[PDB]
RNA sequence: CUUCUUCAGGUUGGACAGCUGG
RNA sequence: ACGAGAACGCAGCACCAGCUGUCCAACCUGAAGAAGA
C-alpha cells in the first residue's frame, strides 16, 4: 500500500483515479518533438515493458510471501533498467513514463520489498493501460 | 493416408525474417531475426514459408497475375493451401511447420555465428547525405531442414498436387524468403526434397519422389 | 515467369564496398572492406548495387537530375525497383543477390590474395605533414558473378525494361560501385550479359538477349 | 551472483543502480581529448564488443550447466581481448572502460568460471547500455 | 590446440594473458636503440606479417580439414621469412618478436601440422596486437 | 639528417496494424 | 416414526478456418606514400 508516485501517493483506492487523470493529462497538450509533435505513444512501444511487468506480476500472484525474493527483485530491477533504456531510446516513451511515473513505483516497490506493494503496482499499470485506450488506443 | 516432405532449405544469400524487436535483450541489433525462444536459434516461421510459397503458386497458377482475395485462388491453391469461405471451406492438405536452422555446429566449426549484421545506409538525394542503419541476417550458408506433412485425401490428383508442390518450391528458387529480397537478401534453394509415408506404405510414393527430385 | 539476368562484374580498379571494422580479426586494417560471414569472401552486397543502379538511371531518367525522393522517380525506375507509395505500391522487378568472389582459382594460382591493402595518406597544403591512411581493396581482375531476377508483371512493357536495364549497367561502366570511387577505386565492368529463362521458355527472349549483350 | 569491482560490489539486484552511477559519473565528467575537447561515447564504438557479449549469451543460456566450457571461457577471453584492442584504439572508448568496469567484470567472469556470474555480466552490460541511452544516447 | 610460446598456451585463458604479460614487460623496459639512445615500437613495423596471418587464416578458416595443406604450409614458410625480412629491417622488431616468442609460434604452428594450432597462433597474434594498443600502442 | 598509422562528417526514416466466418 | 423415501442437471461437441512481419533505401563523403638542404 501507499504507494508513492513522486508528488502523490497511491493506494487500494486511489490507483485508478490518478490512472485516468495521468491518461487525460496525457491527451491535454501532448508530447512536442523537436519538429512540433505532435504524435502520442502506441502500446507496441512499451509492450515489452509491459510483458516484463507481467511475467514478474504472475511470478509474485503464486508466492505468498509477504516479501519479495531477491529472485523477484531482481527481475524488478531489469524492469527498471527497461524503463530506462526505452525511455532513452525515444522521447515519445520518455515523457510517458515520466509523467505517469513508472520510474518512481518502481522505485518505491524496490524500497518497500513487500508483495502487496507490487500488486498495488501492477493494478495502477493496468489501470495506466486501460485508460490509455478508450481515450487514445494504438 | 498421411505424407511427410523432407528436405533443406539453403540461404544463398542472408535472410531476414523481421523479428519482435522488443524482447531481444538491451543493446542488440536495430531489426533482429525472428529466433526460437527457447533455444535462441533463428527460425524460418511456417506461416512466412506458407504465404510466400502460396503466393508464388497462385500467381503463378492463375495466369502469371495475382489480384484476389486468398480466398478466390484456383481449386488447386485453396485444396493445397486451405479456404475459410462461407459454403466452401477447404481443410489444407498441407502443414507447414516452424523451420529452425540445423547447422550450427557446421557454422561454429568456421568460428561464424549463425547470424551477421549487415550494414546499409540510405543517401539522401537531395543533401548527398547517408544515412546509416544496422540490419541482423541470417548468414548465408545456413541449412534450415524442414517438414511438410501432406493428407492424402484423394488418390486421384496426389500427382498434381505434388507436380504444384514443386513447382512452388522451384519459384521460391527465383524469388526470396521473407525480408529486404529486393536489396540481395533471402535468397534460398532447395535440395534433398524427399517425400515419405508418415504411417504405413503407399504404393505411388516412388512416382512422387521423382517429380519432387525433378 | 522469373527471366533471370545474368552476368559478370569484373574489377578494373581495385572496389571498396564498406564492411564494419569490427566482426573481423583483429589488428586487421582500418577500414575493410563487407565480406561473405562463413566463407570470408569479398562481397558485393545487392543493395549496394541495387542502390547505385537505381540512382544512375533515375539519374539519366531524369535528365542529370535528382533532388527528390527514391518513390517520386520514374515510373520505369518505380516499376522496375520498387515503391512504397500509400496511393500504390509497385512490386519491385528486379530482384538483386548479394554478389560473391567467385574467380578465386585463378588468384589462387597467379599468387594473389582476394584483396589489396591500398596505402595512401593527406597531405596539407599549409604544412608539409602526410596523414598515414590505410584502406583495403578487392584487387583488380576480380569476378563477381551475379544473377537478377526479373519478373514480367506485363509483357508489353519488357523490352523497355531491359532496355533501361542495359542502360543501367553502361551506367556503372563510366562510374564507381562502392566506396572510394572519387579517388580511382571501385571500376567495375560488365560482361558476359545474358538472360535465360528461369521455368519453362519464353518467346522473344532472344530480343532481350540481343539488347543485353550489345 | 556477485560480482567484483573493487571497493563496490554488484550483485544480481544492484546491478541497474550501479550501471546508473557509473553513467551518470561519466555524463557529469565528460571525457575531455587531448585537445581540450568534450566527447560522448557512441553505441557503435562497442558495438562489436556488445556483440560478442551477446554472441557468447546465447550459447551460455543454452547450457544449463554450472561450469562454463573450455570453449566458451575462449569465447570470453576473446571478448575481453576485443575490449582491450578497442580501448587502445580509442581513448574516448578506453575512458568508458575505465569508469565503468567492463574490463573488472569480465575478468571476475573469467575468475569465477561459472554460469551465473556471466549472466549477471550481461545483465550489467545491457544495464549499462540501458542507462547510456537513457542521458546522452548515440 | 596447444602451442609453447614457454610456458604454454591454451584456448579458453591465457592466450591473452601472456600477451598481457608480454606487452607488461616490454613497457617495463623498452627496448634500446643505441647507447645513447631511446626507442618505442609503433604498430606500423608489424603490418606486413598481420596482412600474412590474416591472409593465411582467411584461406585456412574454410577446410575441413585438420592438417594445413602444402600450399598454406608454404604460406606459413613465407610468414617466417617476413618475419625475419621486417625483423632485420629495423632492429627494434628484433626485439620485439624475441620477447613476444611469436617465431617460437610459428616454427610450434609449422612442427603441429593442425588447423587448431594455427588458429590458435592467430588468436595469439591478435591478443598481442590488442595489448599492445591498449597499453601502448602508435 | 624528418615525423605523422589516420583525421574530419553522417548513427535509421517513412507506411501498414487486425479483418473476415460461426 | 420429519409431504416424506429413493434420484449425479447428466450425455456427444477441437476456440477453430483463411492470411509472407512485409514495402522503399549505395556504408557513403574529403584525403598526392609524401616531403629538409
Amino acid at each position: 500500500t501507499e504507494l508513492k508516485i513522486g508528488n502523490e501517493k497511491v493506494n487500494s483506492t486511489n490507483f485508478g483515479d490518478f490512472a485516468e487523470k495521468a491518461i487525460r493529462g496525457i491527451n491535454h497538450k501532448p508530447f512536442v518533438n523537436s519538429k512540433g509533435g505532435e504524435q502520442k505513444i502506441t502500446t507496441s512501444k512499451i509492450r515489452g515493458i509491459l510483458e516484463l511487468v507481467n511475467k514478474v506480476y504472475n511470478r509474485v500472484i503464486n508466492t505468498n510471501d509477504v516479501e519479495l525474493s531477491e529472485n523477484i527483485l531482481a527481475d524488478i530491477a531489469y524492469i527498471k533498467v527497461k524503463i530506462a533504456y526505452e525511455s532513452g531510446r525515444e522521447p515519445v516513451v520518455k515523457d510517458f513514463i515520466q509523467r505517469t511515473a513508472f520510474t518512481a513505483a518502481i522505485t518505491d516497490v524496490m524500497n518497500q520489498r513487500t508483495r502487496e506493494s507490487f500488486l498495488l503496482f501492477a493494478r495502477y499499470v493496468e489501470s495506466l493501460i486501460a485508460y490509455f485506450k478508450f481515450y487514445g488506443g494504438k | 493416408m498421411k505424407l511427410v516432405i523432407e528436405g533443406t532449405i539453403v540461404l544463398k544469400t542472408g535472410m531476414h525474417i523481421g523479428g519482435s524487436s522488443d524482447f531481444s535483450a538491451i543493446g542488440a541489433v536495430d531489426s533482429p531475426v525472428v529466433r526460437d525462444t527457447l533455444t535462441r536459434l533463428p527460425l524460418i516461421p511456417g506461416s512466412s514459408l506458407k504465404g510466400k510459397m502460396r503466393y508464388l503458386l497462385a500467381k503463378e497458377l492463375n495466369n502469371g497475375i495475382l489480384l484476389n482475395e486468398p480466398n478466390n485462388d484456383q481449386d488447386e491453391i485453396l485444396r493445397l493451401f486451405g479456404s475459410s469461405e462461407k459454403d466452401k471451406i477447404r481443410r489444407a492438405r498441407l502443414k507447414f511447420n516452424d523451420i529452425k536452422l540445423s547447422n550450427l555446429a557446421e557454422l561454429e566449426t568456421f568460428n561464424v555465428s549463425s547470424t551477421e549484421v549487415k550494414f546499409e545506409n540510405t543517401i539522401n538525394r537531395k543533401t548527398a547525405v547517408a544515412n546509416p542503419r544496422q540490419i541482423e541476417r541470417v548468414i548465408a550458408g545456413s541449412k534450415f531442414d524442414f517438414e511438410i506433412f501432406y493428407n492424402l485425401d484423394d488418390i486421384k490428383e496426389v500427382e498434381k498436387d505434388f507436380e504444384n508442390i514443386k513447382q512452388g518450391f522451384d519459384l521460391l528458387e527465383f524469388d526470396y524468403l521473407g525480408g529486404h529480397g529486393t536489396r540481395g537478401s533471402g535468397r534460398i534453394a532447395f535440395e534433398n526434397l524427399s517425400v515419405i509415408t508418415a504411417v504405413g506404405n503407399f504404393e505411388k510414393i516412388n512416382t512422387l519422389n521423382e517429380i519432387l527430385g525433378a
